[PDB]
Formats: C-alpha cells, sequence, structure tokens
C-alpha cells in the first residue's frame, strides 16, 4: 500500500506518459477488469 | 428597575436582525475561567464556558469590556467573550479570594504587620514577559503537512504530493493551496516593537530575511480572511513543536508509517539519489516520532492512500461545517 502510494504521486502533473499511466492504473482497480479476467 | 429590561433585549435585537454578519476576526483562549460563577453579563443566564484552546470568532464590536464571538464547534451560536484586560482584571480577583495575595503569611500573624498589597502585588509588575491570556489567531486553523520524514526528501515530498492533490479535487471551490519557500522558525508573537520595518537600517537584522519573513505572515492572514481553506507546505516546517507557539497555531496532520523498517525499503527503491543520505531518514522519523501524541491534531497511520484520504477529508468538512 505504500509503493503504489508514492507511485500515485508520479501520476500527477507538477508528460503524456503520466496521463497514460494514470488511466491504466485506475483501469485495473475498476471491479470490472477483475470480473473480465475471471470470465 | 426597568432600565435593565430594555438593555437586556437591546443586544438581543441587535445581534438577531442580521444572522449573516461577517466574521471580523477570531481569538483563542487558554484560561479556565467560569463565566457563570460571576453573575455579570449583558444578557443574564448561563454563559458559555469555552475551555482552553477553543477558538472564538469575534465578529462584532460592542465595547471595551465584553465582545461578541462564536465558537468553532458544530451548531455554534452567538455568545459573549470578555476582554483580555477584563480577564486580566478578573484573573487578579481569583487570587483576591484567598486570605492573602502578597508577601505576608497569615501564620498566626495578624495585627502586627498589616503589609498592604503594594504595586509588586498588582499587575503593574511582571512586565518582563507579561504573557497575555488571549492570542491572535487567523479566521480558520491552517493545515500543514509533516512526516513521515524530513521535508524536501524524495518520499516525504512524494507522500505530500498525492495527499495535496486529493484536497483540491475534493474541496474544489473551498480550498487554496499555496507554496512558500521562506523560513518560518524565527516567528514569535512578541520580539520587538517593529521587526525590520526599514531595510536601510544596515544592522544585524536589515540584511537578513526578516524583511520578507513578516510579509508572508500577513499573506497567510489575508488568505484566511477570504473565507477559504488554506494549505501551508513550506520547506521550513519539520516538527509541530516550533510552530506550537507562533501566532498561526496551525493544524498538524500526521502520516506515521508505523514501524521504522517500512520507511527503509520505501527509500531504498528510489535510486542513487537517496543513499547519499539514507541513514538520516531513520533519525528524521526518530526525532519526529518522539513528539507527544496530543500535539498532533489528526493521525493517518493507514497503509492505503484512499483510507487516509477519506480519514482526513471527513475531519476538514467537520471543521468546515462547524465554522459556518
Amino acid at each position: 500500500g505504500y509503493l503504489d502510494w508514492i507511485t500515485q504521486a508520479e501520476d500527477i502533473d507538477p508528460r503524456w506518459n503520466r496521463f497514460c499511466r494514470r488511466k491504466c492504473r485506475a483501469a485495473v482497480k475498476s471491479n470490472v477488469f477483475y470480473w473480465l479476467v475471471i470470465f | 428597575e426597568s432600565a435593565r429590561r430594555e438593555v437586556e433585549s437591546q443586544a438581543q435585537q441587535q445581534l438577531e436582525r442580521a444572522k449573516h454578519k461577517p466574521v471580523a476576526f477570531a481569538v483563542r483562549t487558554n484560561v479556565s475561567y467560569c463565566g457563570v460563577l460571576d453573575e455579570e453579563c449583558p444578557v443574564q443566564g448561563s454563559g458559555v464556558n469555552f475551555e482552553a484552546k477553543d477558538f472564538l470568532h469575534i465578529k462584532e464590536k460592542y465595547s471595551n469590556d465584553w465582545w461578541i464571538g462564536r465558537l468553532v464547534k458544530e451548531g455554534g451560536d452567538i455568545a459573549f467573550i470578555p476582554s483580555p484586560q477584563r480577564l486580566e482584571s478578573i484573573r487578579l480577583k481569583q487570587e483576591q479570594k484567598a486570605r492573602r495575595s502578597g508577601n505576608p503569611s497569615s501564620l498566626s500573624d495578624i495585627g502586627n504587620r498589616r503589609s498592604p498589597p503594594p504595586s509588586l502585588a498588582k499587575q503593574k509588575q511582571k512586565q518582563a514577559e507579561h504573557v497575555p491570556p488571549y492570542d491572535v489567531v487567523p479566521s480558520m486553523r491552517p493545515v500543514v503537512l509533516v512526516g513521515p520524514s524530513l521535508k524536501g526528501y524524495e518520499v516525504t515530498d512524494m507522500m505530500q504530493k498525492a495527499l495535496f492533490d486529493f484536497l483540491k479535487h475534493r474541496f474544489d471551490g473551498r480550498i487554496s493551496i499555496t507554496r512558500v519557500t521562506a523560513d518560518l522558525s524565527l516567528a514569535k508573537r512578541s520580539v520587538l516593537n517593529n521587526p525590520g520595518k526599514r531595510t536601510i537600517i544596515e544592522r544585524s537584522s536589515a540584511r537578513s530575511s526578516i524583511a520578507e519573513v513578516q510579509s508572508e505572515i500577513e499573506r497567510i492572514f489575508e488568505l484566511a480572511k477570504s473565507l477559504q481553506l488554506v494549505v501551508l507546505d513550506a520547506d521550513t516546517i519539520n516538527h509541530p513543536a516550533q510552530l506550537a507557539k507562533t501566532s498561526l497555531a496551525p493544524i498538524i496532520v500526521f502520516v506515521k508509517v508505523s514501524s521504522p523498517k517500512v520507511l527503509q525499503r520505501l527509500i531504498r527503491s528510489r535510486g542513487k539519489s537517496q543513499m547519499k543520505h539514507l541513514t538520516v531518514q531513520m533519525m528524521a522519523y526518530d526525532k519526529l516520532v518522539q513528539c507527544p501524541p496530543e500535539s498532533f491534531d489528526v493521525i493517518l497511520d493507514e497503509n492505503q492512500l484512499e483510507d487516509a484520504c477519506e480519514h482526513l477529508a471527513e475531519y476538514l468538512e467537520v471543521y468546515w461545517r462547524a465554522t459556518h
């Protein structure tokens, strides 16, 4: 819970990469991706 | 006596017509004085006994003895707060209740040495410090971020980066986050009549940063005046002790990481920019964990970003709800 917390700080603009990472990171923790991979 | 009846409701009508009166300023109290024991007040009844470290928002100017202010608890109402002088005058009465208030002991010695209370037994003396019972505080308590290590380091700057980001989105339209790069350690409520008023003095303080240290104090003061949440995240705050005696008296948020072993692998994964001062992070937490728990205003020991965010957000709205 701490390595990703500081990683969440990297996702914030102080590049398109951080916007790319931010969208994909929340995509995994969506409660729909989990059921999709289960299916 | 019909004179008291008219003046009793004179304040009642004046303070009821406009229930949207702007908050002129706020004050803090730290004296255990009971406002109900002394049956003396503009409106007779049972006055509010606001205890130590309770903020009173004085929004009206009645006279030089009692002032109208509101407290910072939920469901606050319109109350009265006597002047600090008045409190100094009435604090002197507290020692008057005893048999003697000066030097002469009453140990079976009456009628031989009267010893009336001289100027040394009054409030004229004790002027070397003469700490006032009331202290100036901003409209709302500022929030600053400390821990889990010294500020300016990789992780500590990283932990606040995600935390401050959440506040502006959740509290949009009510918050203002500012960054000040100037020192704040040397800031006391009474050090001089006019610290660094003139920069052409060419003395021990003219060339120092005190010429701009006082300027930012009003900047925080004016930020609170505009009725919005203020955030202070300077590089000069690393412990709540030094800021516990200034005029600001802010809110200290704690992000303790529980065992010191966690911090280690948190910084070890960063890169070669960290082990150049890897060891001082332990004493950075060690010199910060020894502080008594009651000094901190909130605790965030949760290991998840989301849970700690909702833990802090719930406290701020209660402060927001109370002061409205």
